[PDB]
RNA sequence: AACUAAUCCUAGCCCUAGCCCUACAAAUAUAAUUAUACUAUUAUAUAAAUCAAAACAUUUAUAAAAGUAUUGGAGAAAGAAAUUCGUAAGGAGCUAUAGAACUAGUGGAAAGAUGAAAGACUAAUUAAAAGUAAGAACAAGCAAAGAUUAAACCUUGUACCUUUUGCAUAAUGAACUAACUAGAAAACUUCUAACUAAAAGAAUUACAGCUAGAAACCCCGAAACCAAAC
């Protein structure tokens, strides 16, 4: 009775309205509603980097990786690790959108 | 070892360089296998300088054909017919370019 | 053991285009065991080559070795077949492109001597081989004549090509 | 000379249970309080279970694990054939 | 399963999906031989004179390469075997279980 | 196993003329007091016979076994004739190459006379012009004409194993009628032998 | 797979049967 | 495309594991296998030597403590106990010159090969060893090399293995083809790591040691000697 949802890729981008969203996470996450130097806020209680990184990352749809969760003591950092992009795109797909020249052909047998 | 084989006299193909130079070497296909130890090298050279070498010869017809390969091959064809394969199992991407290279001229 | 002479026999050709001439048969025959030397049959091979059937015919009705009985029973064979089964229309029309002997398998026993010594005894074995081309035989070679033999020279001494030279 | 004819394709599974237990409880020793040890857990000839020698040694610890167990044949060609191994170490 | 009169289904070889009554069983090489069916075309007495006479003779089938056929309905049913009343040994169909009497055929 | 039985259970004697010649098909109207008893029994197993439309079934038979020949279908040929018919047709063509062709038909085929534990042989009147050329093992031509139509007309008879459940009709005959032009003679020029004798006896 | 159930040495005290000639004689001595 | 030949996989074996074992008639120890009288009927001492001690003579093996002590032509070697401690079918094996000698004890061999079906005409597959044939030879020379328009001519060059002196115009060995056919051990050191005044999963060593890993030493062949049978 129990049905797999679809797969979902690993490629994130960083939203236009990125502070917004994440604004609005630490807004509706944290009671002080975005307090001063949030930046520099500390995530080192449990309850309160679950709440946020679970929430930013269902929001966003970007998730800390465990190698890189201990890392995540400052929300500058989690702000940092958000902004940078991610591509799911393989070297063989880059290859095909790089306008191809005339000369080159690319077929993938796999 | 020049009694038990061949040799041959100066020549050219049909005087190519009197008006204008043409390349011989007309087309060249690569084979690649994308889970193999032995296309390492091959692997890496795609990435970075096969681009260059086609803008810098496109007269030459170029051919990757990633396909399950136990051994990566180059096939260089000239334009009086005559057709050369290397092996480029396990070798890397400056050995590649330098065969390339020697292929071309 | 090999037997590769009798499917030369088996092969089919094309049929010919219109444009083709036609083409003349070729019968392969061989008698694989025989109880006689390959060197000794050879010698009656070697001088029958080349010849027309019935010449070589006559030549074997006159021949005192037991090889040369064997090898007119062994022509007599290929050419009822050849008529036979080959579409031959004349008999006389056939003559001997190739004919050869080879080793055949052996039996091996220990010969006996009168003085207590002994040695080894061989019971010799050999295969014939012969391919028949319909038509006549070629004809002979022709020695060359003097003026031919001259204009080669000439044209050896024109031929020559000056050497390790700009 | 060489072969003239195809052997037969085989496939071998790299996941059957052999392969995909194999291994397993090899830390009886340390993971179960050391009530086990590693050494209870080899399979082989009595004599040499948890026990390494060289060739000399290994007949010896043989003989003696079940000399009462050998078969008087047995038991006579090993004697003989320690007696030629035990003069070419003690000697050469 | 299989004996001397059996009506049975050729799961597979020449004419398979036709069903054929036994009429030689080689148990030894597990070869069902079905008359009229597998049958191939060979020449008997060839000689020197006459070239000789085509004559159908059948081919011998593996023991999986057929099945036993229920009466009322005409399939390959997978068959168990088990006692009767009379104690004779009966094949019965795994599915639609029913009785598959023993065939009658002519003495040799 | 045997499904069909050398020879014909009774010979139909063709009538001289009839390649000129409705009209014939009546005369088979008349002559079913003969055959009628026997077109019921091979209705009885089919239903379906009806010596008015097997000529149709029968020619495609005819036609494709002898295409078979070309390309040596041996496998096909042998499900389109019957066991006795088979060797005759490729025992005398082996390491030959045949090239058979087929032209419209002169006349449309019509059942002629049937007859029939149980075989049932039906004999089919066909005129058609055909092309034959037969080359040798060397490709050299040894008989019939690469372009060339002949006009023959012949009496096929198929034959189908009633009693079996799979029975078909398959080819197993031609009559031959004697009013029929000879075929045409080989290329090749052939030699007699003289008469064997002994050396004490003399020619005679 | 399922890997199966962990070795275990049995745990208690082990009584050898003196009449089972088949039993080491140490086994059977009041210091055992 | 030819001959001679070659091709193949199971015939089977090997070692551990497991397991002790308790598997027709007729004729026969007389002369074994002779259907009834003869004529009484019956094995076995330390195992030695060879061998090692480079001969030979006393002598020479057949869990920890511990290879410690003693013993011993004090030499080849031999070696306890006290006192502690001890429950419980498989193959980085072989596949017809390999594996048991074996298809077979027929001192002791040799060998077989189609396909699903031969109640489908008995299979194919291979420029594949040497040997030959197809196709004898053509002034001159360790037979090739540099070459050359050109196969031979012209030019250059004292067969091979081992061994002698680091030299052979010495001397050994080789008709040729295929398979088979000769370096094997860890006490200590260096190196690679673990942990460290401690190291080691009991028995060991320690003033940086201790623990683990890795690193090594052939083949064939006498004249002989002794025991037990014939």
């Amino acid at each position: 009775v129990l049905v797999c949802p679809p797969l979902r890729s690993r490629a994130y981008t960083p939203p236009s309205d990125l502070q917004s969203r994440l604004e609005s996470h630490i807004k509706e996450v944290l009671g002080s509603s975005l307090p001063n130097n949030w930046q520099d806020i500390s995530l080192d209680d449990g309850h309160m980097k679950f709440r946020l990184l679970a929430g930013l990352a269902d929001g966003l749809g970007h998730a800390v990786p465990n190698s890189r969760l201990h890392q995540m003591c400052r929300v500058r950092d989690v702000l940092d690790f958000y902004n940078v992009p991610v591509q799911d795109k393989s070297k063989f797909d880059e290859l095909v959108a790089s306008n191809l020249p005339p000369n080159l052909k690319i077929s993938w047998s796999y | 070892t020049g009694r038990g084989t061949s040799s041959r006299f100066l020549t050219s193909v049909l005087h190519n360089g009197l008006g204008r130079y043409v390349q011989q070497l007309q087309r060249l296909s690569l084979s690649l296998s994308r889970d193999a130890p032995s296309s390492r090298g091959a692997r890496e050279f795609v990435e970075r300088e096969v681009t260059d070498f086609a803008r810098r010869n496109p007269g030459v017809v170029v051919y990757v054909n990633p396909r399950p390969c136990a051994m990566p091959r180059i096939v260089a064809e000239y334009l009086n017919g005559a057709v050369r394969e290397e092996n480029v199992n396990s070798k890397s991407v400056e050995e590649i370019k330098s065969l390339v290279q020697k292929l071309a001229d | 053991i090999s037997r590769k002479w009798e499917k030369k026999n088996k092969i089919v050709y094309p049929p010919q285009l219109p444009g083709e001439p036609r083409r003349p048969a070729e019968i392969y025959h061989c008698r694989r065991q025989i109880k006689y030397s390959k060197d000794k049959m050879w010698y009656l091979a070697k001088m029958i080559r080349g010849m027309s059937i019935d010449q070589a015919l006559a030549q074997l009705e006159f021949n005192d070795k037991k090889g040369a009985q064997i090898i007119k029973e062994v022509l007599l064979e290929a050419q009822d077949m050849a008529v036979r089964d080959h579409n031959v229309e004349f008999r006389s029309n056939l003559h001997i492109a190739e004919s050869t002997s080879g080793r055949g398998q052996c039996l091996k026993r220990i010969r006996y001597h009168g003085r207590g010594r002994f040695g080894i005894m061989e019971k010799v074995y050999c295969h014939y081989f012969v391919k028949l081309v319909e038509g006549p035989p070629p004809p002979p070679e022709v020695p060359k004549t003097a003026v031919d033999h001259a204009k080669d020279y000439i044209q050896q001494l024109r031929s020559r090509t000056i050497i390790h030279t700009l | 000379f060489v072969r003239l004819t195809l052997p037969p394709p085989k496939v071998v599974d790299r996941w059957n249970e052999k392969r995909a237990l194999f291994g397993v409880y090899d830390n009886i020793g340390i993971l179960g309080n050391f009530e086990k040890h590693p050494k209870e857990l080899i399979k082989g000839p009595v004599w040499l279970r948890g026990w390494r020698g060289n060739e000399l040694q290994r007949c010896v610890r043989k003989k003696k694990f079940v000399g009462n167990r050998m078969f008087i044949e047995d038991l006579h060609n090993l004697n003989k054939r320690i007696s030629y191994l035990y003069k070419h170490f003690n000697r050469h | 399963h299989l004996f001397c009169g059996d009506m049975v289904e050729i799961l597979e070889g020449k004419d398979a999906g036709k069903q054929g009554k036994v009429v030689q069983v080689v148990r030894q090489r597990n070869w069902v031989v079905l008359e009229g069916l597998n049958t191939h075309y060979r020449y008997i007495g060839r000689t020197k004179d006459h070239r000789g006479t085509m004559i159908a003779s059948e081919a011998p089938l593996l023991h999986h390469q057929v099945k036993l056929v229920d009466p009322v309905d005409r399939k390959p049913t997978e068959i168990q075997w088990r006692f009767t009343e009379a104690g004779e040994r009966v094949r019965v169909s795994t599915r639609s279980g029913r009785i598959i009497p023993k065939p009658e055929f002519p003495r040799a | 196993h045997l499904a069909c039985t050398a020879g014909i259970f009774d010979p139909y004697v063709p009538p001289e003329g009839d390649a000129r010649m409705l009209t014939q098909r009546t005369e088979r109207l008349r002559k079913n007091a003969a055959s009628q008893l026997a077109i019921r029994k091979i209705r009885e197993f089919d239903a379906n016979f009806k010596t008015k439309d097997f000529p149709e079934k029968a020619k495609d038979i005819f036609i494709e076994a002898h295409l078979c020949l070309n390309n040596s279908d041996h496998d096909r040929l042998h499900t389109l004739v019957t066991e006795h018919c088979f060797p005759d047709m490729v025992w005398d063509l082996k390491y030959k190459t045949v090239r058979w062709g087929f032209v419209e038909s002169l006349e449309p085929a019509q059942v002629v006379h049937v007859r029939c534990n149980m075989y049932g042989q039906v004999t089919v009147r066909l005129h058609t012009r055909q092309t034959l050329a037969i080359y040798d093992r060397f490709g050299r031509l040894m008989y019939g004409q690469e372009d060339v139509p002949k006009d023959v007309l012949e009496y096929v008879v198929f034959e189908r194993h009633l009693m079996n459940p799979y029975g078909s009709w398959r080819m197993h005959a031609k009559i031959v009628p004697a009013w029929a032009p000879p075929k045409q003679p080989i290329l090749k020029t052939l030699m007699i032998p003289g008469p064997q004798l002994k050396p004490w006896e003399e020619y005679e | 797979y399922r890997a199966p159930p962990p070795p275990r040495r049995r745990p208690g005290p082990h009584s050898p049967d003196p009449e089972n000639l088949l039993t080491p004689r140490w086994q059977l001595t009041p210091r055992y």
